[PDB]
């Protein structure tokens, strides 16, 4: 809506495009860098407890 | 012929309905903790530090598909909560 120029230089970061930095607001620190609970509060506490919210991998 | 217990082993059995109470109680409450951790998973879920990186990437993936991915894919505008109890980030920051 503000002109092509506009949506162009505002999309770009970098003037070098050789290296990959995407954009994290922080970066995981515990188990190695990874999020050990992928879900919300009350799936975590009730998949402790109650079953069907494994899905499993198999 | 008398052959009734020795000694030492009377008095020392004299505990044994107690050590076996104990036993009771014990399988009991590790019996209790093992379904209830077996139930939900229809297994006993290593845990998720017990696995190397590779494996805790493969564990998580399908969750991290199902609960973020479809929902940032299938995303509209119209689909957010009016309100502020939407999904929380994934890493909280
Ligand atoms: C009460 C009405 C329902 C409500 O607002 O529940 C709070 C909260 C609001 O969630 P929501 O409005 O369903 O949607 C938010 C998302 O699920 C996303 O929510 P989330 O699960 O990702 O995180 C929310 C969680 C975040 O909690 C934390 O971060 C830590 C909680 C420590 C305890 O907050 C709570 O558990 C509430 C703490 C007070 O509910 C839940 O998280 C689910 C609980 C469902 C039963 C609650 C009891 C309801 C009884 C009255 C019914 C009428
Ligand atoms: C609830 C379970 C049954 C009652 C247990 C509590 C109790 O008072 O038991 C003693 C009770 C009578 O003993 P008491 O008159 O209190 O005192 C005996 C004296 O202290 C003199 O001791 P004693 O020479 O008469 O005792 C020999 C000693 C021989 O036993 C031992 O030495 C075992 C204890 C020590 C093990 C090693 C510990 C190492 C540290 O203890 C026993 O024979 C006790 C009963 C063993 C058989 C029944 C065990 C059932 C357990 C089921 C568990 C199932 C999973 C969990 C649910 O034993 C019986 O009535 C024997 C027949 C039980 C039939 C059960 C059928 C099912
Ligand atoms: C009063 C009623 C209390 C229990 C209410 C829930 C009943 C139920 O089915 O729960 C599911 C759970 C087990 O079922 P579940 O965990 O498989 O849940 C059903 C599966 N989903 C959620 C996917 C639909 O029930 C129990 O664990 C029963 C335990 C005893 C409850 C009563 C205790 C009374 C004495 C204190």
């Amino acid at each position: 809506v503000h002109g092509e120029e506009y949506a162009q230089k505002m999309q770009k970061r970098f003037h070098q495009t050789d290296i990959w930095a995407p954009f994290r607001h922080r970066y995981a620190y515990m188990y190695n860098s990874s999020n050990k609970n992928v879900k919300d509060y009350k799936q975590v506490t009730l998949s402790r407890y109650i079953n069907g919210f494994d899905k499993f991998n198999v | 012929v008398n052959t009734a217990y020795p000694t030492p082993l009377k008095t020392i059995l004299k505990t044994t309905p107690a050590f076996v109470v104990y036993f009771v109680f014990g399988l009991g409450f590790s019996t209790v903790i093992y379904d209830v951790v077996y139930h939900p998973k229809d297994r006993i879920e290593r845990f998720y530090f017990r696995s190397s990186k590779f494996e805790r990437l493969s564990r998580k993936r399908d969750e991290k598909l199902r609960h973020y991915f479809k929902p940032a894919i299938e995303w509209q505008p119209w689909y957010n909560t009016s309100t502020n109890n939407n999904t929380r980030p994934l890493l909280r920051y």
